[PDB]
C-alpha cells in the first residue's frame, strides 16, 4: 500500500544515515569522510550495500532458517513499524492512534525480544551475555524515557502524537522542559546503542557481540535497524519536545512554512546530535551505565513528572 | 572462567593476546601472552656491526622512534668514550622531546581511542603527522629514521627545520589544550579513568615501572633529571610527577609531559649552537660525502666503518635513557669485535606489560583496556 | 624446583613422578586432542615410555631434571591447548641413501 | 630430474610441471606436492585470477606461477607449456556446463593438451589423469569422455603416464562435501541406488603423492595407466556411515531408486537448451554421476594400483576425513 | 584510609554557593558541553585532508623511497662493484656479484637489491663511495607479486634514469650535508 | 567533469581559484593554489587520464615539485633531465598483465630465463 | 480502533520488505565470487516493577484536569510508596 | 550483447572497489603508518576504506609490521573467516618479504607464507600516502576481476 | 567557510527521505480519499461519515 | 561480588611538578 | 600535621617519631647478634644510632628530616622495618666470616666514560 512510501524512504534513509555519520563524525575529526565513491560519497552507501549483498557467505548454513534468519527481521519491522504512528505534518501520520505514544512504548518493549532472541540464537557465551547485556540497558533506560513521556503527556492531553504535537503551538516543549529534552537524548542514546553509552557496542565487542552466523545481510539488518532506531528515537525527541512539524511561527514572507520539512529539519538536528556526541565523548562502561539509569536518570525522571505535574495542577494549567 | 581477550581494535594495540581469568565482569587475573611480536632482535644484533644494529632500535619501540636510537648510541658512547658534540646534544635531544611528543600524542589518544573518545586521536595523528614531516625532513624516513648514530647525529637538520619546528611549537599549547579540554574535564572521562590501575608506588618500584608509571604513583623519578644524559642538565623542565597513581594521573602527566617537551623544545630550538654535527673522530663517525671523496685517509675510514665497524672496546654497560615508555635501557656487553655481544634491550613494556596482572585485578573486563592503554604497551619492546 | 638432584636417585625418583604424571594425564591429553580412537592407551604409554627410555643413559643428574623440565613443558603445553593436534598423532642401506643425495 | 637441493621449499627437482587442473580440488594437493618437493610449478588457470591464489603460496617465489589460458584456444597451451617439462592434465569436469561439453572438457581438451606438447618436444613426462573405471561403454558421458582421453592422450604421445583415481575424498571434494550441506537438510541423506555401489575412495593427498610418484620414478611409469583406488573397498552407504561418525549427526538415510533419481536429475540436463542462464553446478544429483553410481565398477581389477608406486595410501577413517569436523 | 580521604575531599567543597556551582556543572553537564563545542568549532573548521592520487604528502630530499642504480651523465653504469652497501646492508637485501667487464674496468653482472628483505634506511646510499645507489623518492612501486618486488639485477634498479631527473635535484641539494 | 563518480570532483573543486603551473608530456595538469589557505592542499595534479588514472605517472622531472620536496617546476628541471640515458616514465604496470608487470631473470615468464648454476655443465 | 488496521496490514508489508532484504544476498554471489549473573534478574525485575507503575502513569498523565488536586495527591502517594521501593533499592545496592 | 556483462562486471567491481573494508591486522609500526594512513591527512575512510576490528565481515587483510612464527595460525585463522571476495595486502617488508628479520628464527619470510597476498605495500615503513597507493593498486586489482564474465564463461 | 556542506549533504538526502515518508503517504491518502486526513478522528467523526455517506445517498 | 569498586572521586586536580622549579 | 607523602601507598604516619624510636631500638638490640668484625654491623650500628639520636633530640617530624637528611620520615620507617628484616633475614643463611680461599677479582677498570651518556647525578 503507502507503506512502501514509508519503508522505502526510510530504507534510503538508513543507507545514507550511515554515510551521515561517517561524514559528520569525520568532518568532527577534521578529515573529509566518504567522499571518493560518489560526488560527495553520495553512492558511498550504495557501494556498502552492493559489496555486502555481493559477499559469498562464510558458510551456507540455510538449515537454520526459522530460528535466527527472521530475528533481523523481526528487529527490523519492529523499527519501522514504529514509524506508523509517527506525524510527520498535519495528518501525515499512517495510522493516528489515539494512544500512539503507548503503542511506541510496546514497540520498544517488543524490540527487547528482538535483541534478547537475535542473541540467543547465536550460540556464543560471550555473545549471549552481550547481547543480554545489551538488552538490560535498552530496557533501563526504558523506565526513563516512560517517565520523560509522562511528563511530555502530563504537558499535552492525550497520548495522540499529532495532539503532542499539536499541543505545541504556544512554546515547544523543550523550551520549559529542556532538562527534560537533555534527559530524553541522552536517554534515547542509551535505549538504543548509539552513544557515549555502547559498551556492548565497542568497536570489536559488538561485531562479535550480535551474531555468529553474519553473511552480511545480518550485519546490514542490524546496522539498518540501529540506523533505523536512531532516526525513530530522534523523531521523538522532535515529536515530544522540540515542535513536531511547528514553525517558529514568526510567519516570514521568505518562508511559506511547510510542515514535512520542518520536522526533517528537527529530526535533522537530532540525528547531527547523535553524530557530534558519538565523536566528541568517551564510552561509558555498562557498569556506570546501567548506573546511570538507575541511580541518575529515574530520580530525575521521577522528579520531572511530580514538578511538571506540581506545577501545572497548583496553576491550573493542565 | 578464562577468557581470550585478544586485541579489540587491531592496529591499535597489535598482538595483544591476554587471556583474562575472569569472574563474571570483575577480572580475577589477566595472564599477557608474549611472543606474537618477538622478532629475533636481541639475537640479530649480535649478528651485525654497531652501524647495523642502529635501525632495529627505531623498530624497537615503534611510536617513539629516535628514543631507543637515542639509547644507543648513548650506550656505544658509554663503551667507546665518543665525545660528541654539543649541537649533536641538541639535536640529538630536540628529536628525543619530539619524539616524546610523538609518543604522548599517539599513547594519550589511542588510549583515548580505546577508552572510547574517537576524536582525539585523529586531531593527535594529524599533529603527529606535523611532527613526522620533521622526522621525514632531517633523515629521510617519517617513522624509522636511522638518524641519531653513535658518533653524534647522522646529518645536519635542513635549513629550514628550526623554523618550521617553531612554527610547530607556537601553535602545539593549543593541541594539548583540546585533547585536554576534550578528554580533562570529561566526567566519562574521569570516570573510565579515575581510580583505574592505582598503583602504590612499592608496586611500581617492585614491578620496575620506571617510566609515567613510577611517576603516576609519585615517586619523584626522571632519568632526565637522576641521570642527566644531554643538555638535560641544561635544559629547564618540571618532570609532573602524580599523586594518585590512577589511570587518570598517569593521563595528566602524559598530558603535561606533552608541554614540558614543548618547553625543551623550545628550548633546543633556541640555544642551538652552530658547532660539528658529529664527533670529530673519524673512526667512529664516518666522514662526510665531500670529505672522503677528497682526502685519502677520510675514504679508508668511510670504507672500514661502513663495512667493519667501530670495533668498540671490550666492556659492558646498561645505559638507560628516558624514552616516553619509560626507562629504555640498552644494555650492550660489548666483545672487541665490531660487532655488538648480546646486545640486551630492556624495554618497558616489559615491565609495564607485567603489572597488567596486579593493576587490572578487580577491575571490569572493559578497565582491562583503560589499563593497557596508560601502560602505552608497545609490542615491539616486548 | 629447586635440583634436588644431589644424586641420581633423586633424579630417578621425579622421572618416575614425571612419568606418572603423564601416564595419570593422558586421559585429557586423548580427550582434548582427540587421540581415543587413532592412538590406544597402552602406545600413547609405550610412546611416553620409550621417550623417558631413550634418555636413560644419562649419567648426569642436572640434565636429567632439566630433561624432566622439557617433558613437563611439553606436557603442560599439550594437556592444554596451546599446541595443535596435528603433531601429537605424529608425537605418538648405504646405496638407498647414495642414489639420492651426495650427503 | 636435475635435482640441486635437499628437501623442498627452496630446492630444485628438474620439474617445471604445468599442472593443467591446478585450480581445482585435486590440483591443490598436487600443486603442492611437486612445489614443496621443491619445483616450479606453471599452474594455468581459466577465470577469475583469484583462481589459482591459493597456489601463490606453497610454492617459493616463482616455483608456482599461475598463468592465463583458454582452453579452446591453442597457442596459449603452448605459451603455458614453454618452458615446461612435465605436463599434469586435470583439466575435467562432472556436470556438462553450457558452454563446454563432456568432450568439450575431458576428452577434446586432455587430446588437445596432448598434441600441443607432443609438438613441444621436451616434455619428458605427461600424466592425464581420468577417473577409475572410465572405460568405454560406461554409463555416465563423464567415463566414456575419460576412457577417449585416455585413449587419444596414449596413442598421440606414448609413454604418458595415465593415473586412474576413483573418487577422491578430502578437504573441499566433491563426494563428502555434497553429502555434508545436505545432511543440513535435517540429516537426510539420499543415498542413491540404495548403497549397492561398490566404490574405492582415495584420500586426495595419496592421489597426489601417487602422481608425484610417476614423476620421481625412473623410465617405468610411463604409458602404464595405473589406477589409484584406495583402501577399504566401500559402498556409498558404508562410506556415509563414517561421515555421521565424523559430523555428530543421527544416520537418517533414504533408499532412491535410480528412476526416482534420474528423474529428479533430469533437470539441469537442459544445459545446452537454457543459454541466457547458467545452471548452478548439480552437486549431488547428476545424471552422469548417477549413470556411473550405477554399475559398482570403481574397483580396482588387476591392474596398478599404489603398489606399483612403493606408496600404500591412507584410510579414509581419522584424518584424511577430518575435513568433516568443520560441519559438526 | 579511603573513607577519611573521601570524607574530607568531600568536605573541602562544602561551603554553599560552591557545592551550588558543582551541582550545575554536573547537571547541566557542562564539562561536557565544553567538549561539545570544542568539536563543533572542528566540524566547521577548514579539513586537514589531502585527496591522496591527484595531492601527496609533504617529504624531503632526504626522503627514502624506491632504491635506483644512479648513472654518470655520459652513461657508464655508477656502480664500481666495490660492495660496501651489500656490507653496510643491515637486512642484506643487495647481492652484488662482480666481473671485469671486457673494456676492463670492474662492474657488478649482479646488482639485486631485495626490497622486500630491504628496510629503506639509506644506509647503501651513504656507504656507496660514488653515489651509485641512491633512494629515489617514488614510495610508489607496490606490487601484485612478490616476485617483481625482488628488484633484479641492475635492470630495474637502471629505471633510476628516469628518476635521475628528480636524483640528481636531491643530491644536488642534499650534497651540502 | 562529468565524474560524479570520484574523488576527481574534490580536485575539480579545486582549480576554482588555483594557477596551472605547466602541464608535462603525459597530460597531467600540475597545479598550484598558495596563499588562500591549507597548506599542503596547494600543490596537485590533474591526471588527464580522468579514468584509469593512479598515482606514479606524475613523472620524475614534477614528482619533486609535487610532493614540495623542491620548488622547481617540471618545466626547470626538464632543462636538467640527463640527455644519454633519460628515459620515458612506466606508470608502474604492476598486475596488468605479463610483459608489462616486472620479471626477474628467472621467473619462466621472463623471455630469456637465465640459468644460474655457476657450474658449466659438460 | 479504526485506525488500527493501516497498522495491522503494515505488520505483513514490512514483513513481505525484510523478506525481500533477506533473499536479496541470497540469490546474487554465485559460484564464482559465567553460571549466572542474577542482577540481569534483579534488573529485569525492576525494569517489570517500573513499567508497571509507568502503566499507571499513563491514564494519570491524559487525565489530570479531570481529577483536580486530589488525583493528583493519590498519585503523589502511590509514587512516595514507589520511592520509598527505589530507595530500598538503591540503599541495598540493585542498581550496580 | 557481451555490453550488458560487462557493465554488470563494472558494476560489481565499482562496489567491491569503492567499499573496501580491510582487517587490519596492525602488527608493529606499519600499524602505526596505517593509522597515519587512516588518520585525519591520507583519509582511508574517503576511499571507503573502514578498519573493521573483526575478520568475519572484511574485503581485505592489511597484515603489516613482522609476522611473527606464533601469530602466524592466529593470522592463518583470521585469514580463514573472511568472506570469499577477500584480498591480501602486505604492508612493510617485515610483512611483505622477510624484511630486517629475514633471517631472525621466530619471523615468517614474507607473509606470502600464510596467506595469499595481492598487493604488497612496499617500503619497510611505507609512506602513508605508499600504503595508500597500495590500496589504490588492490582498487585496480578488484576493476580488472570480471567476476560475471568468467561465471559465464 | 560553507565547508560543512558536503557534510550537511547526506543529512539533508536523509531528510529529503523523511519529507518524502511524510507526503508520501499524505498524498497517497489523499489519492484514495478525496480529503486530507483526520487526526482527531473520534467515534462522533465516524458516525457523522456514516450517516453522511448515506445521506448523500 | 566483593572485588573492589573502582570510586570516581579522589582529590582535585593540582599539577606537581618536582622540587627542582627555580634552583634544583 | 603531615598532610601526605606524595609517595603513594606510603600513608602518612602521625606517630612518625616514636615508631622510628621502636624501629631503631630494636634494630641496635637485634643487631648484636651478628658477629662484631662485620661492615654490615659496624653500618647498621652507625648510622642506626645516629637516626635514633637524631630522632630522640629533635620532637617533630619536620625536624627529624631536616637534621636527618634522608627524605621523609615514613621512607625513613620504611627503611627501618626493611632494615629489621634484612638483620632478622642474615642471622639465617648466616654469611658471615670469609673463607678460607676466597678469591675474588677486583676487576676494577676504569675507562674514561663521555658523560653525554646518562651515568647517573
Ligand atoms: C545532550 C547531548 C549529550 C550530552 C552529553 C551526554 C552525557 C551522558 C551522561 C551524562 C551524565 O549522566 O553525567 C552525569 C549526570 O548527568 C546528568 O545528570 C545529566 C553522571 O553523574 P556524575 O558523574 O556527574 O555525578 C556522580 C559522580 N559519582
Ligand atoms: N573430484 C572427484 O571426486 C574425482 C575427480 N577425478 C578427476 O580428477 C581431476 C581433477 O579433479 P578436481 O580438481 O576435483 O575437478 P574439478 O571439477 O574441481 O576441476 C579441476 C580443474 O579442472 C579445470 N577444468 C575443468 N573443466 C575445464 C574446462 N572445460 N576448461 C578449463 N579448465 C577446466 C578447473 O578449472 P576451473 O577451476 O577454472 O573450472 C580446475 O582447474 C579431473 O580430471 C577429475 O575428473 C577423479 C576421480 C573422481
Ligand atoms: S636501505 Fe639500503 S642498505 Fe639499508 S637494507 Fe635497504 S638496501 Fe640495504
Ligand atoms: S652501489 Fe655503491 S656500494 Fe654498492 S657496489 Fe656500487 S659503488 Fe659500491
Ligand atoms: S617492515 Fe619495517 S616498518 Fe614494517 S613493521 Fe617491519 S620494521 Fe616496521
Amino acid at each position: 500500500a503507502e507503506i512502501l512510501g514509508i519503508i522505502l524512504p526510510l530504507l534510503l534513509g538508513v543507507a545514507f544515515l550511515v554515510l551521515a555519520e561517517r561524514k559528520v563524525m569525520a568532518f568532527v575529526q577534521r578529515r573529509k569522510g566518504p567522499d571518493v565513491v560518489g560526488s560527495f560519497g553520495l553512492l558511498q552507501p550504495l557501494a556498502d550495500g552492493l559489496k555486502l549483498i555481493l559477499k559469498e557467505p562464510i558458510s551456507p548454513s540455510s538449515a537454520n532458517f526459522f530460528l535466527f534468519r527472521m530475528a533481523p527481521v523481526a528487529t527490523f519491522m519492529l523499527s519501522l513499524v514504529a514509524w506508523a504512528v509517527v506525524p510527520f505534518d498535519y495528518g501525515m501520520v499512517l495510522s493516528d492512534l489515539n494512544i500512539g505514544l503507548l503503542y511506541l512504548f510496546a514497540i520498544s518493549s517488543l524490540g527487547v525480544y528482538g535483541i534478547i532472541i537475535a542473541g540467543w540464537s547465536s550460540n556464543s557465551k560471550y555473545a549471549f551475555l552481550g547481547a543480554l547485556r545489551s538488552a538490560a540497558q535498552m530496557v533501563s533506560y526504558e523506565v526513563s524515557i516512560g517517565l520523560i513521556l509522562i511528563t511530555v503527556l502530563i504537558c499535552v492531553g492525550s497520548c495522540n502524537l499529532s495532539e503532542i504535537v499539536m499541543a505545541q503551538k504556544q512554546i515547544w516543549f523543550g523550551i520549559p522542559l529542556f532538562p527534560v529534552l537533555v534527559m530524553f537524548f541522552i536517554s534515547c542514546l542509551a535505549e538504543t546503542n548509539r552513544a557515549p553509552f555502547d559498551l556492548p557496542e565497542a568497536e570489536a565487542e559488538l561485531v562479535a557481540g550480535y551474531n555468529v552466523e553474519y553473511s552480511s545481510m545480518g550485519f546490514a539488518l542490524f546496522f539498518l535497524g540501529e540506523y533505523a532506531n536512531m532516526i525513530l528515537m530522534s523523531g521523538l525527541c522532535t515529536l515530544f519536545f522540540l515542535g513536531g512539524w511547528l514553525p517558529i511561527l514568526d510567519l516570514p514572507i521568505f518562508k511559506k512554512i511547510p510542515g514535512s520539512i520542518w520536522f526533517s529539519i528537527k529530526v535533522l538536528f537530532f540525528l547531527f546530535l547523535y553524530i557530534w556526541v558519538r565523536a566528541a565523548f568517551p564510552r561509558y562502561r555498562y557498569d556506570q551505565l546501567m548506573g546511570l539509569g538507575w541511580k541518575v536518570f529515574l530520580p530525575l525522571s521521577l522528579a520531572w513528572v511530580v514538578s511538571v505535574s506540581g506545577l501545572l495542577v497548583t496553576f491550573q494549567w493542565l | 572462567f578464562t577468557l581470550n581477550f585478544g586485541p579489540q581494535h587491531p592496529a591499535a594495540h597489535g598482538v595483544l593476546r591476554l587471556v583474562l581469568e575472569m569472574n563474571g565482569e570483575v577480572v580475577e587475573r589477566a595472564e599477557p601472552h608474549i611472543g606474537l611480536l618477538h622478532r629475533g632482535t636481541e639475537k640479530l644484533i649480535e649478528y651485525k656491526t654497531y652501524l647495523q644494529a642502529l635501525p632495529y632500535f627505531d623498530r624497537s619501540d615503534y611510536v617513539s622512534m629516535m628514543a631507543q636510537e637515542h639509547a644507543y648510541s648513548l650506550a656505544v658512547e658509554k663503551l667507546l668514550n665518543c665525545e660528541v658534540p654539543l649541537r649533536a646534544q641538541y639535536i640529538r635531544v630536540l628529536f628525543c622531546e619530539i619524539t616524546r611528543i610523538l609518543n604522548h600524542l599517539l599513547a594519550l589518544t589511542t588510549h583515548a581511542m580505546d577508552v572510547g573518545a574517537l576524536t582525539p586521536f585523529l586531531w593527535a595523528f594529524e599533529e603527529r603527522e606535523k611532527l613526522l614531516e620533521f622526522y621525514e625532513r632531517v633523515s629521510g624516513a617519517r617513522m624509522h629514521a636511522s638518524f641519531i648514530r653513535p658518533g653524534g647525529v647522522a646529518q645536519d637538520l635542513p635549513l629550514g627545520l628550526c623554523r618550521d619546528i617553531d612554527s610547530f611549537t607556537q601553535q602545539f599549547a593549543s593541541r594539548i589544550d583540546e585533547l585536554e579540554e576534550m578528554l580533562t574535564g570529561n566526567r566519562i572521562w574521569k570516570q573510565r579513568l579515575v581510580d583505574i590501575g592505582t598503583v602504590t608506588a612499592q608496586q611500581a618500584k617492585d614491578w620496575g615501572f620506571s617510566g609515567v608509571m613510577l611517576r603516576g604513583p609519585g615517586v619523584c623519578w626522571d632519568l632526565r633529571r637522576a641521570a642527566p644524559y644531554d643538555v638535560y642538565d641544561q635544559l629547564d623542565f618540571d618532570v609532573p610527577v602524580g599523586t594518585r597513581g590512577d589511570c587518570y594521573d598517569r593521563y595528566c602527566i602524559r598530558i603535561e609531559e606533552m608541554r614540558q617537551s614543548l618547553r625543551i623544545i623550545v628550548q633546543c630550538l633556541n640555544q642551538m649552537p652552530s658547532g660539528m654535527i658529529k664527533a670529530d673522530d673519524r673512526k667512529l663517525c664516518p666522514p662526510s660525502r665531500c670529505r672522503m671523496k677528497l682526502s685519502m685517509e677520510s675514504s679508508i675510514h668511510h670504507f672500514e666503518l661502513y663495512t667493519e665497524g667501530f670495533s668498540v672496546p671490550a666492556s659492558s654497560t646498561y645505559t638507560a635513557v628516558e624514552a616516553p615508555k619509560g626507562e629504555f635501557g640498552v644494555f650492550l656487553v660489548s666483545n672487541g669485535s665490531n660487532r655488538p655481544y648480546r646486545c640486551k634491550i630492556r624495554a618497558p613494556g616489559f615491565a609495564h606489560l607485567q603489572g597488567l596482572d596486579f593493576m587490572s585485578k578487580h577491575h571490569m573486563l572493559a578497565d582491562v583496556v583503560t589499563i593497557i592503554g596508560t601502560q602505552d604497551i608497545v609490542f615491539g619492546e616486548v | 624446583v629447586p635440583p634436588n638432584s644431589a644424586n641420581l636417585t633423586e633424579a630417578r625418583r621425579r622421572v618416575f613422578d614425571f612419568f606418572r604424571a603423564a601416564c595419570r594425564s593422558i586421559p585429557t591429553i586423548m580427550d582434548i586432542y582427540n587421540l581415543q580412537d587413532v592412538v590406544a592407551p597402552s602406545q600413547l604409554r609405550y610412546a611416553i615410555s620409550a621417550q623417558i627410555r631413550n634418555n636413560a643413559h644419562i649419567t648426569d643428574p642436572k640434565v636429567i631434571d632439566l630433561l624432566i623440565f622439557k617433558g613437563m613443558e611439553e606436557l603442560t603445553d599439550i594437556v592444554d591447548h596451546a599446541k595443535q593436534r596435528h603433531h601429537i598423532i605424529g608425537q605418538y642401506d648405504f646405496l638407498k641413501n647414495f642414489y639420492t643425495s651426495n650427503y | 630430474l636435475a635435482r640441486k637441493g635437499t628437501g623442498g621449499r627452496s630446492s630444485v627437482s628438474g620439474i617445471v610441471a604445468t599442472v593443467f587442473g591446478a585450480t581445482g580440488f585435486l590440483g591443490r594437493y598436487l600443486v603442492q606436492q611437486l612445489a614443496k618437493m621443491g619445483s616450479q610449478v606453471l599452474v594455468p588457470f581459466r577465470g577469475s585470477e583469484d583462481s589459482p591464489r591459493h597456489l601463490k603460496l606453497m610454492g617459493d617465489l616463482g616455483q608456482v606461477v599461475p598463468m592465463k589460458f583458454d582452453p579452446r584456444d591453442e597457442d596459449s597451451i603452448k605459451a603455458v607449456m614453454a618452458k615446461a617439462n612435465v605436463v599434469i592434465n586435470l583439466i575435467g569436469r562432472e556436470y556438462e556446463t553450457r558452454n563446454f561439453s563432456f568432450e568439450d572438457a575431458n576428452h577434446h581438451i586432455a587430446e588437445k593438451l596432448a598434441l600441443v606438447a607432443k609438438e613441444h618436444g621436451g616434455i619428458m613426462r605427461y600424466i592425464q589423469v581420468s577417473c577409475l573405471g572410465a572405460s568405454v561403454s560406461s554409463p555416465s558421458r563423464m567415463l566414456r569422455a575419460k576412457a577417449a582421453a585416455e585413449e587419444a592422450v596414449l596413442n598421440a604421445l606414448p609413454e604418458a603416464t595415465i593415473m586412474r583415481p576413483a573418487t577422491m575424498i578430502g578437504t573441499e571434494d566433491r563426494i563428502l562435501n555434497p553429502w555434508s550441506m545436505f545432511v543440513k537438510k535435517y540429516g537426510f541423506l539420499p543415498l542413491i541406488g540404495g548403497g549397492t555401489t561398490k566404490f574405492q575412495p582415495v584420500y586426495v593427498v595419496d592421489v597426489a603423492a601417487a602422481i608425484v610418484a610417476a614423476l620421481k620414478d625412473d623410465g617405468s611409469s610411463m604409458g602404464k595407466t595405473y589406477e589409484l583406488g584406495g583402501p577399504d573397498v566401500f559402498t556409498t552407504h558404508e562410506l556415509a556411515e563414517i561421515m555421521y561418525d565424523m559430523i555428530r549427526e543421527w544416520p537418517r538415510y533414504v533408499k532412491l531408486p535410480f528412476p526416482i533419481a534420474k528423474a529428479m536429475a533430469a533437470p539441469r540436463d537442459f544445459m545446452v537448451n537454457k543459454v541466457p542462464f547458467p545452471l548452478p553446478s548439480p552437486q549431488i544429483f547428476n545424471l552422469d554421476q548417477i549413470n556411473a553410481l550405477t554399475t559398482d565398477t570403481l574397483v580396482s581389477d588387476n591392474a596398478l594400483k599404489f603398489q606399483d608406486l612403493d606408496l600404500v595410501p591412507h584410510k579414509l577413517k581419522g584424518y584424511p576425513v577430518e575435513f568433516l569436523i568443520q560441519y559438526r | 584510609d579511603d573513607e577519611e580521604a573521601e570524607q574530607l575531599a568531600k568536605e573541602i567543597s562544602k561551603d554553599w554557593s560552591t557545592v551550588f556551582e558543582r551541582s550545575m556543572n554536573t547537571l547541566f553537564l557542562t564539562e561536557m558541553v565544553r567538549g561539545l563545542s570544542l568539536t563543533l568549532k572542528y566540524f566547521f573548521d577548514p579539513k586537514v585532508t589531502i585527496n591522496y592520487p591527484f595531492e601527496k604528502g609533504p617529504l624531503s630530499p632526504r626522503f627514502r623511497g624506491e632504491h635506483a642504480l644512479r648513472r654518470y651523465p655520459t652513461g657508464e653504469e655508477r656502480c664500481i662493484a666495490c660492495k660496501l652497501c651489500e656490507a653496510v646492508c643491515p637486512a642484506q637485501a643487495i647481492t652484488i656479484e662482480a666481473e671485469e667487464r671486457e673494456d676492463g674496468s670492474r662492474r657488478t653482472t649482479r646488482y639485486d637489491i631485495d626490497m622486500t628483505k630491504c628496510i629503506y634506511c639509506g644506509f647503501c646510499q651513504e656507504a656507496c663511495p660514488v653515489d651509485a645507489i641512491v633512494e629515489g623518492p617514488n614510495f610508489e612501486f607496490a606490487t601484485e607479486t612478490h616476485e617483481e618486488l625482488l628488484y633484479d639485477k641492475e635492470k630495474l634498479l637502471e629505471n633510476g634514469d628516469r628518476w635521475e631527473t628528480e636524483i640528481a635535484e636531491n643530491l644536488r641539494s642534499e650534497s651540502l650535508y | 567533469r562529468c565524474l560524479p563518480d570520484g574523488n576527481l570532483l574534490q580536485t575539480k573543486i579545486h582549480n576554482i581559484g588555483a594557477t596551472l603551473v605547466g602541464v608535462d608530456k603525459f597530460g597531467n595538469k600540475y597545479y598550484q593554489k598558495l596563499g588562500d589557505t591549507q597548506y599542503g592542499r596547494h600543490r596537485w595534479v590533474e591526471y588527464a587520464s580522468k579514468d584509469r588514472y593512479n598515482a606514479s605517472q606524475v613523472p620524475a622531472e614534477w614528482h619533486g615539485w609535487l610532493h614540495f620536496i623542491t620548488d622547481h617546476t617540471g618545466d626547470e628541471l626538464l632543462s636538467l633531465k640527463p640527455k644519454r640515458y633519460g628515459l620515458e616514465h612506466k606508470e608502474n604496470f604492476s598486475g596488468e598483465g605479463d610483459a608489462y608487470i616486472y620479471h626477474s631473470k628467472g621467473h619462466t615468464l621472463n623471455p630469456g630465463q637465465k640459468n644460474w648454476t655457476r657450474y658449466q655443465s659438460w | 480502533m479504526l485506525e488500527f488496521a493501516p497498522i495491522f496490514i503494515y505488520l505483513v508489508i514490512s514483513l513481505l520488505v525484510s523478506l525481500i532484504l533477506l533473499g536479496v544476498p541470497f540469490l546474487f554471489a554465485s559460484n564464482s565470487s559465567s553460571r549466572f549473573d542474577i542482577r540481569f534478574y534483579l534488573v529485569s525485575i525492576l525494569f517489570l516493577i517500573f513499567d508497571l507503575e509507568v502503566t499507571f502513569f499513563f491514564p494519570w498523565a491524559v487525565s489530570l484536569n479531570k481529577i483536580d488536586l486530589f488525583g493528583f495527591w493519590s498519585m503523589m502517594a502511590f509514587l512516595f510508596i514507589l520511592t520509598i521501593g527505589f530507595l530500598y533499592e538503591w540503599k541495598r545496592g540493585a542498581l550496580d | 550483447a557481451e555490453f550488458v556483462i560487462s557493465k554488470v562486471d563494472d558494476l560489481m567491481n565499482w562496489a567491491r572497489t569503492g567499499s573496501i573494508w580491510p582487517m587490519t591486522f596492525g602488527l608493529a609500526c606499519c600499524a602505526v603508518e596505517m593509522m597515519h594512513t587512516g588518520a585525519a591527512r591520507y583519509d582511508l575512510d574517503r576511499f571507503g576504506i573502514i578498519f573493521r576490528p573483526s575478520p568475519r565481515q572484511s574485503d581485505c587483510m592489511i597484515v603489516a609490521g613482522t609476522l611473527t612464527n606464533k601469530m602466524a595460525p592466529a593470522l592463518r585463522k583470521v585469514y580463514d573467516q573472511m568472506p570469499e571476495p577477500r584480498w591480501v595486502i602486505s604492508m612493510g617488508s617485515c610483512a611483505n618479504g622477510g624484511g630486517y628479520y629475514h633471517y631472525s628464527y621466530s619471523v615468517v619470510r614474507g607473509c606470502d607464507r600464510i596467506v595469499p597476498v595481492d598487493i604488497y605495500v612496499p617500503g619497510c615503513p611505507p609512506t602513508a600516502e605508499a600504503l595508500l597507493y597500495g590500496l589504490l593498486q588492490l582498487q585496480k586489482k578488484i576493476n580488472r576481476r570480471k567476476d560475471f564474465l568468467h561465471w559465464w564463461n | 567557510s560553507l565547508v560543512w556542506l558536503e557534510a550537511m549533504l547526506p543529512l539533508g538526502i536523509i531528510g529529503g527521505m523523511l519529507c518524502i515518508m511524510g507526503n508520501s503517504q499524505y498524498y497517497i491518502h489523499k489519492a484514495y480519499h478525496g480529503r486530507p486526513k483526520h487526526i482527531g478522528h473520534d467515534e462522533w467523526d465516524v458516525a457523522m461519515e456514516r450517516r453522511d455517506k448515506k445521506v448523500v445517498e | 561480588a566483593a572485588a573492589a569498586a573502582a570510586a570516581a572521586a579522589a582529590a582535585a586536580a593540582a599539577a606537581a611538578a618536582a622540587a627542582a622549579a627555580a634552583a634544583a | 600535621v603531615k598532610q601526605t607523602t606524595g609517595i603513594v601507598g606510603l600513608d602518612v604516619v602521625p606517630n612518625a617519631r616514636a615508631v622510628l624510636i621502636d624501629l631503631y631500638s630494636k634494630t641496635l638490640k637485634e643487631i648484636q647478634a651478628v658477629p662484631e668484625d662485620e661492615g654490615y654491623r659496624k653500618a647498621v650500628e652507625s648510622f642506626t644510632r645516629q637516626r635514633l639520636n637524631v630522632c630522640k633530640e629533635e620532637e617533630d617530624w619536620e625536624m627529624i628530616e631536616k637534621r636527618l637528611g634522608c627524605g621523609q620520615v615514613e621512607e625513613l620507617i620504611e627503611e627501618a622495618r626493611d632494615e629489621l628484616t634484612l638483620i632478622g633475614k642474615m642471622i639465617e643463611w648466616d654469611p658471615w666470616g670469609v673463607p678460607d680461599d676466597y678469591e675474588c677479582e677486583v676487576i676494577e677498570n676504569d675507562a674514561p666514560i663521555p658523560k653525554h651518556v646518562p651515568q647517573h647525578r
